[PDB]
């Protein structure tokens, strides 16, 4: 997911989404403490890259030890 | 016909501007004058502490026990508590711009004030002290209809 | 041809599978004969024969031939096909016959491939292969 | 300036909170006829007579109308813009050449320059522990 | 916000400040070529990152560039919001 | 169990979520400290 | 008349003069076909789309008469015709040469070749067909009729082709069509029906020697034989002349059920049917205004539908509808895939064909392979919409319209949309893996099903219920219920299931619910790429600047992906998901409590055993007991004679790898190797001259996307092929 989309997209629904706290009541009491915005590219590109690697990481080794210890 | 302008981004459809619904919602304790921030957070707490018991009452792990209200009754408290402990730092970490998106014809009140809020605070932890118990007490007796039977 | 490998001659389970050999063609020796083709080699417990590759005349044929034709074939096309390129560019019409076979004069160039080898030896020692380092002027950097 | 606004019934992408508290732009032009256009917060509208007030959030949507849609079709080219103040000034960031120019002048500004060929480019080996880049010659 | 960098070989079509949506150059006057006035960017600040400019330089190895710094802001970001 | 006293009952809540609320709380705070003094 | 052909770019101006690099090959296959960026002119495109319909009919034409003609001299039909239950079809028999030798695939009698799937020849139990001359004949009329208008194509463009204003008669269009084209086909074919269907389907009740019985001939004139059965069917008594219709009870009749000596229907119900929808729509499709001063003038009725809410209603619509083209692709297109799914959905409970519901192998192929196109067609309706969108407008005839109402108020709608899915997304899954971790937590308790927490969808119950005692007082008429999944009998026919009632418990909620939410989400992004296409909050020159270009530049951060067909690209990924679940769904239901065996107690033993109830809850059950069953056999499902082909789905992973290779990577990467590759060559005086120049990135995505999709659906379709031929 995060390696296919890119960043020309999810920042068209956070405009709208913006939109909405500044125009209901009894939610626009709160306000920001810094204004959100979407994520940077390589950052983009980084996170994608962690999650297919721990992805990655974690069934293998579960596999590995679970058969051995299983078969003998 | 916008509140003050057609071409700002504001809509005049007829939910977020009927007579009904303002005056519904200009009463609240959050914007009805004549009150202190104390009965804010009185009233408030009373209100969310008499409901926010049952959405784990009969539903937490310990459901079908012979204990289970008290048990909730304790689960509430701790929430109620650590909701106090939120509200009180957000105040701690609070005036940056110090205001409130205003969209009700009139400003809500002084109510927007660093200590302000601690009272309110302190005023939710009351209030929601008080509709813990009292809800408590109306479950108390399983019986409460059943010496009514009616 | 060690490595604890059966002769496939007397490796019964050879024979054992050749005796039901699915004879795969429209004629019926055609499972049994290849399985007596397969006696020069020698097998092993899969029953199944593998090569040897070390110019020794116990299987030297059985894969030296077949690579000299490899290259045999593939200088041919390699060597026609850069006298092709080589040609095009004397007609000042390059790219417009990029994409259109100027068949009259491609046929006798691929005709014409028949003594590729010695004459690229000759175009080695003549040197007419390689342009210099600095005269091809493709900017590395 | 002006007080009066073409016919547009109204929208969502309007100002938010950021505009009347951080910025506001301004465009004005001169269309003595009322034709039907569009506009980039969705939706359309029909322009006044003479004067003709646009007033907007950000910049690029003036640059917008004003290149591509004013003078590209109705040939429209004395169009102001300027940006306001949260505390209600009025700045003036253009007519910044007069005419629109954007090729004229008896004189410039000269404000730095730089005529220097590429080939030779300073290394990060001979400007070190700086604060500078490869803008030295 | 970020940083632009000028050289010579602006022949002067000037299509690079007739795509800049951002108000970022102008000719100022020159001398060397036939151009007599070469580009240059005197307002920075509203930079975009588009770089839709350079795209339009015809110039072999582009006459404009633009070194694309960090100290961006909610100008140097285009946000309505 | 065996010779060691309750402790491993009850020692982790309060590392598991009281510690790591007062690190967050304070962390927050000090992502929004005024000038020129922090802490 | 030769000298034309070889002159490539005959329709491009810039691409017509060399092919500079590469990039000369791709773009030639790319604008060969969209001739509106070619002039500004109508007549041509319109006589263009004119000449490529013909076309199309005529490879339609080639195809059905060839696929005939191989049925005609290398299937089993006429074999298979005395048994339909002891033989399996077959046609494409295999050359006897190395490597295609042991796949025959011999179905009894002898008769090897390819077992194939797609039920021909149950139309060719109803259609009566006797000997393959027949249909050699029909083979041979197909493609000469194919022949012919592909010729009246050539005519209709080089030497008469037709004007301008013989385009938009809409009202013409729609009368001629819907009554001329469809009421009379319809009723030709009913008439066919009750001349020749019935009569010999009769005579497939007891071995009546097929072809003994006589031919169409021995009936036009000869009423006798039509006199046997029907005795109102003597002429016809033709007392239509006298308005009565009490007579024709014997074949114009309504059953509306199962009948269990045909393994179908009750073929006079659709007899009726046709007549029925025949004359109904005939006199439907007589409406609207023409040549004779009497009609709806259809500009008017729009203009009326106004009011508060509305603003002012449907006026100025049809210059969209008739200027522009693709505005009518896209509509017709959505409208034609919602259609298909539905038939897809329908024709699994009412078999309108002989031996359908005893025959396990046609029924999902027809229904899978409809479904699948059915989206991946609508998918390019709204692609076609959002193209519309930017090709073709108006400021001016578009003030305040239902139209222009809503993309001024566009960020609520979505807004509120993206509310909509995160709450049912959640709502769906996480209680899912709520109920997983549950399970895997010795908490057995707070599962969802009946033997623990409840849910349970009265709704569902309430409708079938409310439909199953319909006959006699809301259908007096009517003798059985119109399905039986919903209620009646559970009907069968040998040890082989027909149609049983459908029990809908606990696990159809979540289900059903994650379909909403994968459709709601699918309907995010194209109609969210649909109203952000002219003007984002952020880019506002995106009409400005077309609809299928990369980027701008890494302005504002980044900004790749910002075109509407990369919309589209993420929604077909979506509706892959949404239509692969689906028939996942279908598939394990229908094999798991609907069909299995019988015993001659009525005895359904099916062929899983129920394993929703038990399995299809947790995630790890999922994969369990799914994919066990799915592939057990396909591992050795190859290694003798009717076994031999092993499947390329152990090929379709490569591909599928290979794809993802193309998704995750840019391009400058390709593009230094190819220039190291470069001065290798040209150091050895063998540099091509066309310079290579790696993919445009809008390219590589495109071809990543289609080898992602066509590995994924090879590899389901081998999946359930083999699935099914390991049953039936
Ligand atoms: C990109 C991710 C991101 C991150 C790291 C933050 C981080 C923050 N947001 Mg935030 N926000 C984001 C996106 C993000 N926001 C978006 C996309 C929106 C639009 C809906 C908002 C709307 C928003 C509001 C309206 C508020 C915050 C607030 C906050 C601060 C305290 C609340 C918190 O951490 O979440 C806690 C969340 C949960 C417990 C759930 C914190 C600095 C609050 C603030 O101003 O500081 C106190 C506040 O009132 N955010
Ligand atoms: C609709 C398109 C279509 C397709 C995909 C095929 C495909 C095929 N046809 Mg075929 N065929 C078609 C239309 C088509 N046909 C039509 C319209 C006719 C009538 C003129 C025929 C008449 C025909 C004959 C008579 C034979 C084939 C055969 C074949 C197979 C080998 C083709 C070959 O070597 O040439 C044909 C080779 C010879 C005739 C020798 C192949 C599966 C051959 C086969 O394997 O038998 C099925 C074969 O003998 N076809
Ligand atoms: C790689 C070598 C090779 C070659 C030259 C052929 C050649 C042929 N195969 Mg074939 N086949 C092969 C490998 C090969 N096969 C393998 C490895 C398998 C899987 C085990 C198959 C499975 C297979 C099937 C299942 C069928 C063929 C068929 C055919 C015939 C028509 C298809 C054709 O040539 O293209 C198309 C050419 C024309 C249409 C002309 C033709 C004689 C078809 C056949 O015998 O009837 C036509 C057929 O139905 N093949
Ligand atoms: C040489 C490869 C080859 C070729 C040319 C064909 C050709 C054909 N197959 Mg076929 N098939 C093949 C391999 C092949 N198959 C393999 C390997 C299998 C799996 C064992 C099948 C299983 C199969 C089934 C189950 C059915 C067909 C059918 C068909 C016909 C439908 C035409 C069609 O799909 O148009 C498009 C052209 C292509 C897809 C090529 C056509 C004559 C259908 C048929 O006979 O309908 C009457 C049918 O029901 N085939
Ligand atoms: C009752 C008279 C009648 C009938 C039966 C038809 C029938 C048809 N018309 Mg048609 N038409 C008619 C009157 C009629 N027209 C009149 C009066 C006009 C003038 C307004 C037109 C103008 C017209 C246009 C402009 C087009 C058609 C097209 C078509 C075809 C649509 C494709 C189809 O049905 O797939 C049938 C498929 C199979 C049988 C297989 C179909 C053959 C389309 C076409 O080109 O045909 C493909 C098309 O684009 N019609
Ligand atoms: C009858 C159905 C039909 C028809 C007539 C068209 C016709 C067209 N499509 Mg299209 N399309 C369809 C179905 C159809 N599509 C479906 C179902 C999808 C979704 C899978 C798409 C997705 C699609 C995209 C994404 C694009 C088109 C484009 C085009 C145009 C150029 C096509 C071309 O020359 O290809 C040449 C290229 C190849 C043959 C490869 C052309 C007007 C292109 C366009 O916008 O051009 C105007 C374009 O970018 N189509
Ligand atoms: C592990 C797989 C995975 C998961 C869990 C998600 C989860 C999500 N995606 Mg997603 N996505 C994925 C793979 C995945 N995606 C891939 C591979 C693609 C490319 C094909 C996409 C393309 C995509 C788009 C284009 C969109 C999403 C959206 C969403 C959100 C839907 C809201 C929801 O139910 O929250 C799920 C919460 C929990 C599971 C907890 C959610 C965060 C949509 C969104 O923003 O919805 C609000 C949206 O617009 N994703
Ligand atoms: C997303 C849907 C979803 C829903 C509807 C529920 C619903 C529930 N969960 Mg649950 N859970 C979920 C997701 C969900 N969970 C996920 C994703 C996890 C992580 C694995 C858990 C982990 C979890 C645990 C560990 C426990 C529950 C428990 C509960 C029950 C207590 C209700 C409660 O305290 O609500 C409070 C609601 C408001 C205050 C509002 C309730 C039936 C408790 C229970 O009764 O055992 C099943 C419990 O011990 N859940
Ligand atoms: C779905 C589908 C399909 C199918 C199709 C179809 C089946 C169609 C149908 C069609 C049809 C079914 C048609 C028909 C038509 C007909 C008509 C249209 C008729 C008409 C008639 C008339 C016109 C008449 C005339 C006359 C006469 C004859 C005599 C004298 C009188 C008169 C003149 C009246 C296919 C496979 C392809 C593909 C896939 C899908
Ligand atoms: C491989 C690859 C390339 C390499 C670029 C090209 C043009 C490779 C194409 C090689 C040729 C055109 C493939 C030909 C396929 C045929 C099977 C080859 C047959 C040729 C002989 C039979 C004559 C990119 O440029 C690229 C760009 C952006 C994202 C991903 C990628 C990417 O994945
Ligand atoms: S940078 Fe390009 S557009 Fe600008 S002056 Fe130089 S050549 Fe002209
Ligand atoms: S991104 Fe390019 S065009 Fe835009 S302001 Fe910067 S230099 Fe000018």
């Amino acid at each position: 997911m995060f390696l296919i989309s890119w960043r020309g997209y999810w920042q068209e629904l956070i405009e709208t989404l913006v939109w909405a706290h500044e125009r209901t009541p009894l939610a626009s009491l709160v306000r920001w403490k810094d204004k959100p915005v979407a994520m940077s590219i390589v950052q983009g590109r980084l996170v994608g890259l962690a999650h297919f690697t721990v992805g990655y990481v974690l069934t293998y080794a579960a596999f590995v030890i679970a058969s051995t210890a299983g078969k003998f | 016909p916008s509140r003050r302008d057609p071409q700002i981004g504001n809509l005049e459809t007829p939910i977020n501007n009927s007579s009904l619904v303002k005056w519904f919602i200009n009463n609240l304790p959050a914007y009805r004058p004549g009150i202190t921030p104390l009965r804010r957070g009185l009233e408030v707490g009373m209100a969310h502490g008499y409901w926010l018991l049952g959405p784990f009452a009969k539903l937490g792990p310990l459901r079908d026990t012979d204990v289970a209200n008290i048990a909730g009754l304790l689960a509430t408290l701790g929430m109620v508590v650590i909701s106090t402990l939120a509200v009180s730092l957000y105040a701690a970490t609070d005036p940056p711009k110090p205001v409130a998106t205003v969209t009700v014809p009139n400003p809500p009140d002084t109510f927007d004030t660093t200590e302000g809020w601690n009272t309110f605070a302190s005023g939710f932890l009351i209030g929601g002290v008080g509709g813990a118990v009292v809800a408590y007490f109306i479950l108390a007796n399983i019986e409460l209809i059943q010496n009514i039977f009616k | 041809v060690g490595a604890g490998l059966v002769p496939c001659s007397e490796s019964p389970e050879f024979i054992q599978r050749a005796a039901s050999a699915r004879n795969t063609t429209a004629d019926p020796n055609s499972g049994q004969k290849r399985f007596e083709r397969y006696a020069q080699e020698l097998c092993g417990p899969e029953g199944l024969p593998h090569l040897i590759v070390d110019g020794r005349l116990n299987h030297a044929g059985d894969f030296l031939i077949p690579s000299i034709l490899f290259l045999y074939i593939a200088g041919w096309i390699g060597w026609v096909g850069r006298a092709y390129l080589q040609e095009i560019k004397k007609r000042d019409n390059t790219e417009l016959r990029e994409v259109i076979i100027d068949v009259p004069t491609a046929l006798p160039l691929m005709l014409s491939g028949f003594t590729w080898p010695l004459a690229a030896v000759k175009e080695l020692l003549s040197g007419e292969l390689v342009a210099k380092d600095d005269e091809i002027p493709v900017s590395p950097r | 300036l002006s007080g009066q606004t073409p016919i547009f019934g109204g929208s969502t992408g309007g100002l938010l909170t950021k505009a009347f508290r951080e910025e506001k732009y301004v465009i004005t032009w001169t269309s003595p006829k009322e034709q039907v256009f569009e506009m980039p917060t969705g939706g359309a509208a029909i322009m006044r007579q003479g004067p003709n007030k646009l007033e907007l959030a950000r910049k690029e949507y003036c640059i917008a109308l004003g290149g591509q849609q004013l003078r590209a079709k109705f040939r429209i080219t004395d169009y102001k813009i300027y940006r306001v103040y949260p505390n209600g000034e009025v700045q003036y960031l253009h007519p910044s050449d007069g005419v629109f120019p954007e090729k004229v002048n008896e004189g410039r500004q000269k404000v730095g320059y730089v005529d220097r060929n590429i080939g030779k480019n300073p290394d990060p080996a001979k400007l070190k522990f700086s604060g500078m880049t490869t803008y030295n010659a | 916000s970020h940083s632009v960098k000028i050289y010579d070989t602006c022949i002067g079509c000037t299509q690079c400040v007739r795509a800049c949506p951002t108000d970022v150059l102008e000719m100022v006057p020159w001398d060397g070529c036939k151009a007599g006035q070469i580009a240059a960017s005197p307002r920075t600040e509203d930079c975009v990152g588009c770089k839709r400019c350079e795209t339009a330089c015809p110039t072999d190895f582009l006459s404009i560039r633009v070194y694309l710094s960090n100290a961006e802001t909610t100008r140097s970001m285009g946000l309505a919001y | 169990m065996f010779s060691a006293s309750f402790l491993p009952s009850i020692l982790v809540p309060l590392t598991g979520l009281v510690f790591p609320a007062i690190a967050m709380a304070l962390l927050l705070i000090y992502v929004e400290r005024e000038d020129p003094s922090g802490i | 008349s030769f000298e034309k052909w070889g002159q490539p770019g005959h329709f491009d101006r810039t691409l017509a003069k060399g092919p500079k690099t590469t990039t000369w090959i791709w773009n030639l296959h790319a604008l060969a076909h969209d001739f509106d960026t070619h002039t500004s002119d109508l007549e041509d495109i319109s006589r263009k789309i004119f000449a490529a319909h013909f076309g199309q009919l005529a490879v339609i034409f080639l195809w059905l008469s060839g696929m005939e003609f191989h049925g005609a001299r290398f299937s089993n039909y006429e074999a298979w015709l005395s048994d339909p239950i002891g033989i399996k079809p077959s046609a494409q028999v295999v050359w006897p040469i190395v490597g295609q030798d042991i796949l025959n695939a011999d179905v009894g009698g002898g008769f090897h070749g390819i077992q194939i799937t797609s039920g021909l020849f149950q139309v060719w139990r109803a259609a009566g067909f006797t000997n393959s001359f027949q249909l050699y004949v029909t083979a041979i009329g197909g493609l000469v009729a194919a022949a012919l208008m592909l010729f009246a194509g050539w005519f209709h463009y080089h030497k008469r082709a037709p004007k301008l204003e013989w385009f938009q008669n809409a009202e013409s269009m729609l009368n001629h069509h819907l009554a001329g084209l469809l009421g009379l086909g319809c009723l030709s074919w009913a008439g066919h029906q009750i001349h020749v269907a019935l009569p010999v389907n009769k005579l497939l009740d007891a071995g009546v020697a097929p072809k003994d019985i006589p031919l169409p001939h021995e009936f036009i004139l000869n009423n006798s034989l039509m006199a046997e059965l029907y005795p109102s069917f003597a002429k016809g008594l033709t007392p239509f002349w006298t308005l009565n219709w009490g007579q024709y009870a014997d074949f114009l009749t309504f059953k509306g059920g199962l009948n269990p000596v045909t393994g179908g229907l009750w073929l006079t119900d659709t007899a009726h049917h046709h007549l029925a929808l025949a004359v109904l729509f005939i006199v439907a499709g007589h409406m609207y205004r023409t040549n004779w001063g009497i009609g709806h003038s259809i500009k008017e009725i729009l203009e009326n539908h106004k009011g508060p809410f509305t603003g002012d209603g449907h006026k100025g619509l049809y210059e969209n509808m008739t200027t522009s083209w693709h505005a009518q692709l896209g509509t017709n297109l959505a409208m034609l895939g919602s259609l298909t799914i539905i038939v897809a959905h329908h024709m699994y409970a009412m078999p309108p064909y002989p031996y359908l519901a005893t025959d396990y192998a046609t029924a999902l192929s027809i229904f899978t392979h409809h479904m699948w196109i059915g989206g991946f067609l609508i998918v390019g309706g709204a692609a076609h919409a959002t193209i519309f969108m930017v090709r073709d407008y108006d400021p001016a005839v578009n003030q305040n319209n239902v139209l222009d109402r809503v993309i001024r108020h566009r960020d609520a709608i979505i807004s509120h949309l993206n509310w909509v899915c995160m709450f049912l997304g959640f709502h769906s899954f996480g209680l899912y893996i709520h109920n997983d971790t549950m399970q895997a937590l010795g908490r057995p308790q707070d599962m969802f099903s009946d033997t623990a927490i409840q849910l349970q969808p009265v709704f569902a119950q309430f409708v079938q219920n409310i439909h199953t005692l319909a006959p006699g007082s809301t259908a007096p008429n009517a003798l059985e219920p119109v399905s039986y999944a919903f209620g009646g009998g559970v009907v069968a026919v040998g040890g082989k299931i027909a149609m049983m009632p459908i029990a809908l418990g606990t696990a159809d909620f979540m289900i059903h619910h994650i379909h909403a939410f994968q459709i709601h989400v699918t309907v995010l992004i194209l109609l969210k790429g649909f109203l952000f296409a002219r003007n984002s909050r952020l880019i506002p020159d995106k009409a400005n600047l077309g609809f299928r270009f990369p980027c701008d530049g890494p302005g504002r951060g980044g900004t790749c992906q910002v075109s509407g067909w990369d919309h589209v690209f993420l929604g077909l990924f979506w509706m892959f998901n949404t239509i692969a679940i689906a028939v996942y769904h279908f598939s394990w239901k229908m094999q798991s409590d609907v069909w299995g065996t019988i015993d001659p107690d009525g005895t359904i033993a099916h062929i899983t055993g129920g394993n929703f109830a038990m399995s299809a809850n947790t995630i790890n059950g999922w994969l369990r007991d799914y994919q066990w069953a799915q592939a057990a056999q396909v591992i050795q499902s190859y290694g003798s004679a009717l076994s031999a082909y092993g499947l390329l789905f152990l090929g379709a992973h490569f591909v599928w790898a290979f794809s993802l290779m193309f998704l995750f990577s840019g391009r400058g990467y390709w593009q230094e190797l190819i220039e190291s590759i470069v001065w290798a060559h040209n150091k050895l005086k063998v540099a091509p001259t066309i310079q290579p120049r790696a993919l445009s990135i809008i390219q590589g995505r495109a071809v990543g996307v289609a080898h992602y999709l066509l590995g994924a659906i090879v590899t389901i379709w081998a999946f359930f092929e083999a699935r099914i031929i390991s049953v039936g």
